[PDB]
């Protein structure tokens, strides 16, 4: 944290093309559920997978 | 360590043994840094 | 996500039974079957896991594994084992 | 939603995929003991996580000859982890208990095991002397078996001049091999007095006996075993001293 | 708030004055809804009942149930001792000390260990006669020696003074003696099985005399004498009733099918075992 | 056999504290551990004689 | 309201007629750890009382020649009492101290003993080599004394190599024989990671040194004991299995 | 409810610009009041004040405190360490490691270890010149190695395809490279004195060569190389200086007065100690 008015630029492009520019804008965004659990019948983690 | 806690119990006319298969993964706890080059390859020449 | 640990990774294992653990019904109770150390970037069973090869990318790693067995027998096989796991310290546990 | 079961104590756990429900002996909990029964003054200590966990004996083998076996609580726990040294540190032992026995086998075995749990359990000496001074005593490592239990010599009588047969009075359940592969029971501690010596001192035995025995045709696996697997539920230890193993 | 992890009975009473009654019941046919089949290996009883097994009429109970009760069971008085004072001719001692035990006599024994645990109070009377039979107009004395007090060594010893130990005195003449006494042991209940030693040490395994002895059931002693100087020529028997009130109990255990041995340890025969039930010819004849 | 992977989770395997958990996720993103330069070739000019 | 003081730890207390206040450590006083910094995910272990509590080493006796004597905490306390056990069955310790020093004389003896806490207290190797192989290093029975403490060859130095006058630094205290019979330092769990090893790892040695020498009179009494007690405050274990002495 | 019994520090912080001030102060003829006496036997220091000593004036005290903070102190580039790479003829290695220890050169070595525990950031600068002193125009790679990657086995190995480690070129003729670093340590933070051993087992007595050894310090190898195919004849050295930034400490410990020998090990000579002050003739000359 930390970091009071520390005036951070970076994103700042100078020239008129996208791909030009430097990363990221980072991403947070996840989705295991789809590698890791991929399945139709949703099972919970209490039940036993297969009644 | 995985053990016996009584035994492998199979009746008359089945096959005498069988086989475990072991798979590893990981929780939402789990995370890494100061990402590095592996070590398992290994390059002599150009790959024409 | 879970991919196969290779812990029969011995010797004269030949060449895809290297992933089976080779349970049968015992004599002296009280035995040992398979063992493998817990440190996923290290050479062992967990060379041929996914998260072998990634945290194998990075110098550090931290959180919790999990370790799943499947047992295919027949139908009519039954059993009962005991999977644990030691923090470090003394060496593998002697008994159970 | 019923036969499945899952328990979960401390660092420990045990699946059973196959259970007849749970006995709660004499249909109470364990507990710690209430200030108002309380006696001795001084701070009972609590390590709950490290002591209340559950703790695995060697497995005792079933034939087609066995007459049964017995332990005693809390002394098989006496000598083991950080309960058998918090218990020879203390001169002042409370908690419950909840006993685990795995017994499994095939669909072509057959067999019944009776699994009580006998508050007070006293063995009794075997001979026809009536004189208190010629009358045999059975030793210290009867009485008191240890981790490797011990065997009854007359399993019908209980070894303590009682029929078997009415031992459905104590919390009790059945390993009947068709039905159940467990048998499982949660004890509360239970005494006349509420902090009592784990040493010299035994609360209650378990008790597995063959009332039908095992049979097998020719082929399946002759080698059963008898696990069990106990767990101290709300443990406490006062009077700290050093130690003594007896 | 810094360190988070840091921060009952199913069964209940009912009062039962009455045998129970039984509501009309017709039949049954469908499926999903079967009274009968029971599985014991959970050790909880058949839950089944007279009205779903068959077709009844109803009945309206007015069987009493009051008799059953622990304290009803309890409380008859029961031979718990003898003790024998010669006093007489010859070799003399002059009185008789009887430890209290009421495990000396099969019959309230087996009665009192179908439980491991019970707190009452007591009734004691005492009933002395001669030595075939008679009472005579002599004076008696009933000294109650508790732990740790002394013993009375003659018949005319000090310790008959009893300025604390309790006395009763008493012609045979008289109506038998009879005292009420509380509940005195240290613990909190009587039990009569004690799995365990009373002290520490190693325990040997030839002959272990001490494994099951409570300690916190020793009462102390009973002492009679002859009150007098030179010495009656008598001889005497007294006969020691105890009847248990206000008790309760604990923990019910089975009943003992084997003839006991000694007093204080459940011995039996390895050899000799005596079944439970009676044989017939065969199981195919009920009769 | 489903093909999904074990949900089972730490807290309900054995008991467990509370641990609030800073540590960083951010660094193994497909953006940061594929945004480095390494060789994809290298080209032999002789020029000479 | 001063020089009289009681420490009442466990079933433990200590009282003294003659002390000089007493020293917390950096200003903080032992707890346990915050959710917030833990990370290991089990549950850590509470004994209290039965831990928590004045455990009291042999007496050193005090000598005209004699150099100054260190331990290492918990090192002296791993095979003594519950903690000792505990600390054996758990991989991972936690636990302030509080150390007392009993030094005792009569009016006419004098001397005076500097009483310091260091953390982080590495012993060294006396020696000229340079090269890292031929090169002395201290013995497991050295850097680790246990309960039979430990000598200095060079008590100017530390046998760190460090000077003894920059070693009130430390927390510290003296005993000056004309002042005061004890010291005492209250220690707070300093570390650079929240939990760790008691058998791998010691936090701070314990010193006791003659700054200036014992000095008595011929018909005084010669014989000068150096007693030392220490009570672990706010202890916590976790990661639980086998027993490892080292 | 029904168990009872299961039912911060004195010191603050202040601002602090510039020095203190000092308020004016008369006699005192009075008892009872003692500013002068104080006992050290409680380890606490004396709190008496120029004021209290002596008459003093008032003093308006505009002297700066600012530069003597951990980060002012510790912010300055200082030799780490030092790298050979022949490359020469003869015998040829192509590339030299160098791992990373910062105890390798004594006078940063001695400010650090003011400091039990450190917690700080990095910048490094690499300057490399020839075997006597030059530039010439050779390209250069420098590449960290982190724990666990693959060294570098020749000066063409794959291992310099650095599609991971990070690397940087530069020319002998350019200014001296420049990289911040983060704090990399798996624990909370640097610690410069681990008295303990990294790993469980039987410790020999004779030799101790893995006491004090932290593990959380290894930080990977530094290696070098000259961008070609052949080879160059030159010989260069690279220095690498340490700057610290952003820098916490813990801790305070005394500050080393015997000559050091090893980097990792606080090896002293048991003979030869040297006195920390210098000796004089007679101590009652001050001179
Ligand atoms: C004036 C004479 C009064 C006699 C009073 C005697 C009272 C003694 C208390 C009786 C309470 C029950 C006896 C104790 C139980 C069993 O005997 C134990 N097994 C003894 O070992
Ligand atoms: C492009 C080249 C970049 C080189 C990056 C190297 C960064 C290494 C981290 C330096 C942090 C301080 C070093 C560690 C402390 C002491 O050396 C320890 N005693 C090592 O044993």
């Amino acid at each position: 944290a930390t970091g009071g008015s520390t005036i951070n630029f970076t994103n700042i492009n100078y020239y008129k093309d996208s791909y030009a520019a430097s990363a990221t804008r980072q991403d947070f965004t996840q989705d295991p559920k789809k590698f890791t659990q991929p399945v139709l019948d949703s099972i919970r983690e209490l039940s036993a997978p297969l009644n | 360590t995985l053990w016996y806690q009584t035994n492998y119990v199979v009746p008359p006319e089945t096959p005498g043994e069988a086989y475990i298969i072991a798979m590893g993964a990981d929780l939402y706890k789990f995370t890494l840094k100061i990402c590095k080059d592996t070590d398992e390859v290994t390059q002599q020449a150009v790959l024409q | 996500v879970e991919t196969i640990l290779e812990v029969n990774n011995t010797t004269e294992a030949t060449g895809l039974t290297r992933l089976l653990i080779p349970v049968s019904s015992q004599n002296k109770a009280d035995e040992l079957c398979a063992a493998f150390m817990v440190d996923p970037g290290r050479i062992g069973p967990w060379q041929s896991t996914l998260v072998g090869q990634i945290c194998r990318y990075y110098t550090q790693w931290s959180g919790s594994l999990k370790v799943t067995f499947m047992f295919t027998g027949s139908f009519m096989a039954t059993g009962k084992m005991l999977v644990a796991y030691s923090p470090p310290g003394s060496a593998q546990p002697a008994n159970r | 939603s019923d036969r499945v079961a899952q328990l979960t104590v401390g660092n420990s756990s045990i699946t059973t995929q196959e259970a007849a429900n749970i006995v709660l002996a004499y249909g109470e909990w364990p507990e710690y003991c209430p200030d108002t029964d309380a006696t001795a003054v001084d701070k009972p200590t609590r390590p709950d996580v490290s002591v209340n966990r559950f703790y695995t004996l060697d497995s005792k083998m079933w034939q087609e000859n066995s007459t049964g076996w017995y332990w005693k609580f809390p002394d098989v726990l006496n000598k083991t982890g950080v309960f058998g040294q918090n218990a020879q540190f203390h001169y002042l032992y409370r908690s419950g208990f909840c006993l685990h026995v795995q017994c499994n086998a095939s669909k072509f075995h057959q067999g019944a095991l009776l699994v009580a749990v006998i508050p007070e359990f006293v063995i009794a000496g075997r001979g026809s002397n009536t004189k208190p001074n010629e009358a045999p005593h059975p030793g210290f490592t009867t009485t008191f078996p240890g981790t490797t239990g011990a065997t009854f010599h007359d399993p019908y009588v209980l070894d303590s001049g009682v029929p078997l047969s009415q031992a459905l009075i104590y919390p009790h359940q059945w390993i009947n091999l068709r039905t159940n592969n467990c048998a499982t029971v949660i004890v509360p501690y239970i005494n006349a007095v509420p902090f009592d010596s784990a040493i010299n001192h035994s609360n209650f035995g378990l008790i597995v006996i063959p009332v039908s025995p095992l049979k097998y045709s020719s082929g399946a696996t002759t080698a059963i075993p008898i696990t069990i697997t106990i767990a101290p539920l709300n443990s406490e230890f006062g009077g700290l001293r050093q130690a003594v193993s007896q | 708030d810094p360190v988070e992890d840091i921060i009952r009975a199913i069964s209940s009473a009912t009062n039962v004055e009455s045998a129970a009654n039984t509501t009309p019941s017709s039949h049954r046919l469908e499926t999903g809804r079967v009274p009968a089949l029971q599985a014991a290996e959970t050790g909880a009883t058949s839950n089944a009942t007279d009205e779903n097994m068959i077709e009844t009429r109803c009945v309206v109970n007015r069987n009493g149930v009051l008799e059953t009760t622990i304290n009803h069971f309890f409380s008859r008085s029961g031979l718990v001792g003898v003790v024998n004072l010669t006093d007489g001719g010859t070799d003399t001692t002059g009185y008789v000390t009887w430890d209290i035990d009421i495990m000396g006599f099969v019959q309230l024994r087996r009665k009192c260990e179908m439980f491991t645990y019970m707190r009452f109070n007591a009734e004691f009377t005492f009933v002395t006669t001669t030595k075939n039979g008679e009472a005579r107009p002599y004076m008696l004395q009933y000294m109650y020696v508790p732990p740790g007090a002394p013993k009375p060594t003659g018949r005319d010893a000090f310790q008959w003074q009893t300025a604390t130990n309790p006395s009763v005195f008493v012609k045979l003449t008289d109506p038998p003696a009879q005292v009420s006494v509380p509940f005195m042991s240290p613990a909190s209940a009587y039990q009569w099985f004690y799995d365990g030693y009373p002290t520490f040490g190693q325990h040997p395994e030839t002959s272990n005399t001490t494994y099951g002895l409570c300690p916190n059931n020793m009462m102390g002693t009973f002492a009679v004498r002859v009150v007098s100087r030179e010495a009656s020529q008598l001889k005497l028997q007294t006969r020691v009733y105890m009847k248990l009130k206000h008790v309760r109990a604990w923990v019910p255990r089975p009943i003992r099918s084997q003839p006991y041995l000694l007093k204080n340890f459940p011995n039996y025969d390895s050899s000799k075992i005596t079944n439970s039930a009676r044989d017939r010819s065969s199981i195919k004849q009920a009769n």
